[PDB]
């Protein structure tokens, strides 16, 4: 069926441009059944409509109150895709930005009901520069446990995987916590059958896109 | 319409509402922007839902027509039971016919009341701080924010406000 | 043919859902009333502009 | 110089309604409620299968028609259907007494 | 705009237990109201629209009733993969969410402790954790102990969402201190009490061996 | 309603008028007090009485179900009657019902207009003296007596009072 | 009417228009003159022939009874066939009457929602360049000839004309 796929740089100076791209798969932004709203949510302010744009005669742009002047919202017919650009950021828009179709509507008029949802972009606004994560392992003790420490990186998020995704069961990916430092880190852990604690390898597969790192690392118990 | 406000006082439609059938169009110095008198746009959807549940469930005992066979020598009998089946059918023909006509009829001068009583709701308020310019639009006679026409359109505009 | 349906007309199935239809008076299933019009229509939104 | 101005719903439709006054007037959104399509095919009713006599009447199924043979034994069915103007039907000349008023009974079994 | 207040604030109930949530609008537009879920970390999925109409796609076992300023969201028999946040929406404006909690059994942690690793040595400082796993509820209390020495206000931890096949929870607590300080100290154990045990548990290692 | 009287820019109906349907409520120094605007009443009541006179009338030969015994070879005969029969009562149900409803909404509706004109008749006469509250209520400019109100109730308002 | 212009806020329609069901009587220096809105005519014009084919049309297979001879040994389908016949031709009556009347209804109230309709094209352009004078007339506060009346009835009054 129909699928927004999301881009846009996570990291933005603050009171400068956040720029996000929305594409779209299996409808047409210039559709006249739909419209297109961006949302986005934090824990402190829960979820709040940002925008919409639409197609009938003209453009049309319908911005919400907490955002006027400050948003800009644009279709592209030319790669189907619509495009969410707010000034002048500051700290509160620290958030998870979710580019949606509005789109199910009851007797011909659209109720602004979201229908369908991109995967989402986290963005924060900060001073801070990016730093790329290490990664280190945590050993199986001589039914056993084993996983990652990944330090000193930022922003959020970072993506972890085991065996370039093959191991899933057991695998627990933990909630960052931000360091005094200033600085993000975690652990990703996953339980196993003491068995095959030696014939099995395990390889944890770290990306973290804001950094362009990309890093895998064998962890096999302590031997001396 | 039957009340003047569709393709009447009011010249046509907005293509820039898509969240409900009237609304507000405020223009200050915080910008243009329309509004979805949700409201009414309700209790208009409450009157269509309910007018199609009448239709399928008003003629849900309609009639019908099972095949009698009759032999060579009971014409009578069997052209009473055809031209009976017909007149029963034709019958309620008419009577569907007929409902759809009328519903539609209600149906339009029912958006049109809505129009209009809209725009008597917002004149009743204003009634003396803004003037009427003949298509629709309040001229406001002094300066009032975006608080302002949110209290117009949730119905408490405050008349206490200077004007000349 | 072999197909299932919940109405069967002497030229046809209905899969269908509206509360009419104008295709044979003899039916039988849990279909709709029979009608001699060509068309019905009903107005949900409001007049063009 | 602020202003606030009052409209209604519009788009590019063309879908068309009558009313007894007005025909051909223009909405936005109409809801068709009248079906005319049929598959033409004499498919099954709840699962059951009927019993579509081919060429026999009922008189010739039910007295046992030689050319008849493919109806010796029916599972249960949900309706009968058979030809306007069957061709296997009593061999042997003569009449059914009370044909139709078997027929009838037949509607209900 | 338009205020929604939303009934309770969160919840806890087992698998089969018919709940609701309630959805308190200012207004009263029937249909313009929503209900969607939100599970950790994606985006909301639209459950209802139109406050009593169902999305394609979604499981029978929610429905949505109510009128006037009162909306209603009903499950009638939970399910591991239920737990979530729900938020109600009037037609742009979100609910503040209620989080739908699962009550289960008490489930008895696997309680790990990691030492620190020495490429971590070389950077100069320590961190060793302790990871507890597959428990419930969230109750859980922590020591750390150096030479039978109690700790705080070094150590900080984090806990996962309650796990969607068995809802279950999980933790890690990270002791991070300088390298020096660290061998200074010979005994480190991780001590966990928590109702899923009849006794405390302590788990303990010695630096070097 | 359909006008917007009723449940509209009038909040709602007074529990002190007993007399009639419509009605003014005049308050000067010479007191305060309901009069029921009789003629408009009367139109209403007409109104009624005459739909509830056609719908009896309407519906005086509607169809009588008399009773035919068959014997048991006269089935298809018998269900010929039956069917009729059933289809008869049917219809004739489907016209009671929709008689009754279109009249509901003819009658609802038929007030607010009645309520409506009321309101425009006074505004019509009052036109530059008094000023409209909002509500239903008129402000006088000048000072007017009992019988002024009289004049305005029975329609021979007297436009030269001086007004500022 | 239902909406109030006809026997209502207008007295009653004058004798000496004959062109055209609503219209308007301008009275200026240049002389007095009746005049037909011919296009709000055209409208009713178009209502009324759209119903009356609509009549013709919707009830153009209703029933006919053709005789049928029976002996004097079948009473009871003689008998089932005279009510049969006798109601549907009730029925069939029912609905004709029905027809007319509410038609004849509808067809009033057009005409009183046309009239209301001009009166309210007049008052939204000459919004306060004029004055109502309750009755259907609206006094011009500047001096304004023959083509200031056209361009009244055909719908292009041009607001900048100074009123004090």
């Amino acid at each position: 069926q129909v699928q927004l796929q999301q881009s846009g740089p996570g990291l933005v100076k603050p009171s400068q441009t956040l720029s996000l791209t929305c594409g779209i798969s299996g409808d047409s932004v210039s559709s006249d059944a739909a419209a297109w709203d961006w949302i986005r949510q934090s824990p402190s302010r829960g979820l709040e409509w940002l925008g919409r744009t639409f197609y009938r005669s003209r453009w049309h742009h319908d911005y919400s109150e907490s955002v006027k002047n400050r948003i800009t919202i644009n279709a592209d017919t030319s790669k189907n895709q619509f495009s969410l650009q707010l000034t002048s950021v500051t700290p509160e828009d620290t958030a998870t930005y979710y580019c949606a179709r509005a789109g199910v509507r009851v007797f011909g008029i659209i109720v602004n009901s979201l229908d369908y949802w991109g995967q989402g972009t986290l963005v924060t606004v900060s001073s801070a520069s990016t730093k790329g994560p290490s990664v280190f392992p945590l050993a199986p003790s001589s039914t056993a446990a084993l996983g990652c420490l990944v330090k000193d990186y930022f922003p959020e998020p970072v993506t972890v995987s085991w065996n370039s995704g093959a191991l899933t069961s057991g695998v627990h990916t933990f909630p960052a916590v931000l360091q005094s430092s200033g600085l993000y880190s975690l652990s990703s852990v996953v339980t196993v059958p003491s068995s095959s604690l030696g014939t099995q390898t395990y390889i944890c597969n770290v990306n973290h896109k804001p950094s362009n790192t990309k890093v895998d690392k064998k962890v096999e118990p302590k031997s001396c | 319409g039957l009340f003047g406000a569709i393709a009447g006082f009011i010249e046509g439609g907005w293509q820039g509402m898509v969240d409900g059938w009237y609304g507000y169009h405020h223009s200050n110095e915080q910008g243009s922007g329309y509004a979805a008198d949700k409201e009414s746009t309700q209790k208009a959807i409450d009157g269509v839902t309910n007018k199609v549940n009448s239709i399928i469930d008003k003629m849900n005992t309609q009639f019908e027509a099972v095949g009698r066979e009759f032999n060579n020598l009971e014409r009578r009998i069997e052209n009473l039971n055809k031209k009976m089946e017909d007149g029963f059918l034709d019958v309620w023909t008419y009577n569907a016919e007929l409902l759809v006509l009328m519903e539609n009829e209600r149906t339009l001068d029912f958006h049109d009341s809505n129009v209009k009583n809209l725009y008597d709701k917002v004149r009743l308020q204003l009634r003396d701080n803004a003037k009427e310019l003949g298509n629709g639009c309040f001229e406001f006679y002094h300066k009032c924010d975006n608080e302002c026409m949110e209290s117009i359109r949730n119905g408490t505009y405050n008349y206490p406000q200077y004007s000349e | 043919g072999n197909c299932n349906t919940k109405c069967q007309t002497p030229m046809g199935a209905i899969n269908s859902s509206m509360p009419f239809h104008n295709i044979h008076p003899l039916t039988i299933g849990e279909c709709p009333k029979y009608v001699k019009s060509n068309r019905l229509v009903l107005a949900t939104g409001l007049r063009n502009s | 110089q602020d202003q606030i101005c009052i409209g209604y719903h519009a788009n590019n439709s063309t879908e068309q309604v009558d009313t007894i006054m007005e025909k051909n007037v223009t909405v936005t959104h109409a809801q068709d409620i009248l079906e005319k399509t049929h598959n033409g095919k004499l498919c099954d009713l709840d699962g059951v299968k009927p019993l579509i006599l081919r060429d026999c009447s009922v008189a010739g199924w039910l007295l046992g028609n030689p050319m008849c043979d493919e109806f010796i034994n029916v599972p249960e069915w949900s309706y009968i259907v058979e030809k306007a103007n069957p061709t296997n039907d009593l061999c042997y000349p003569g009449s059914f007494n009370d044909y139709e008023e078997l027929k009838h009974l037949l509607s209900r079994i | 705009a338009i205020q929604l207040t939303q009934s309770p604030s969160s919840l806890s109930a087992s698998v089969g237990d018919r709940v609701t949530i309630t959805c308190r609008a200012s207004q009263a537009t029937s249909s313009y109201l929503a209900w969607y879920q939100q599970k950790p970390g994606k985006a909301p999925k639209l459950l209802i629209y139109a406050a009593s109409t169902l999305q394609s796609g979604v499981p029978s076992r929610f429905s949505g009733s109510g009128s006037g300023t009162d909306f209603t969201l009903t499950i009638t028999s939970l399910q591991p993969e239920d737990f979530a946040t729900y938020y109600c929406q009037l037609s742009k404006t979100f609910g503040p969410g209620t989080k739908v909690e699962i009550k289960r059994t008490v489930a008895a942690p696997s309680v790990f402790i990691f030492p620190p690793s020495d490429e971590q040595l070389k950077s100069g400082t320590a961190s060793v954790v302790c990871l507890l796993n597959n428990f419930y509820p969230r109750e859980a209390k922590v020591q750390w102990k150096v030479d039978n020495a109690l700790q705080s206000g070094n150590s900080q931890e984090s806990v996962t969402e309650q796990d969607s096949k068995d809802s279950t929870y999980s933790l890690s607590s990270t002791l991070t201190l300088s390298k020096a300080d660290y061998e200074k100290h010979k005994v480190y154990a991780c001590e966990v009490t928590h109702q899923g045990l009849s006794s405390p548990v302590t788990k303990s290692f010695n630096r070097g061996e």
